[PDB]
């Protein structure tokens, strides 16, 4: 419960960063 | 109770983020193909 919540939160953060980086790269292209 | 509801909300946020992620990947590859055409 607790640990899965933290893991989901963290992974969500990293994938949000991946999204934001992809947005940067699309803009630059 | 709250823990599980928060985890479900995080899962929904995961789903949305993944949708946005592969949408951005599609936009990336489109712009990239356009870049190659312009290079040609």
């Amino acid at each position: 419960i607790k640990i899965e919540i933290k893991s989901n939160k963290d992974a969500l953060e990293e994938r949000k960063r991946i999204l934001k980086e992809a947005k940067e790269e699309n803009k630059r292209i | 109770k709250g823990q599980q509801e928060l985890n479900l909300q995080i899962g929904t946020e995961l789903n949305g983020v993944n949708a946005e992620i592969r949408k951005e990947t599609e936009i990336q590859e489109s712009l990239e193909g356009k870049n190659k055409k312009f290079d040609y």
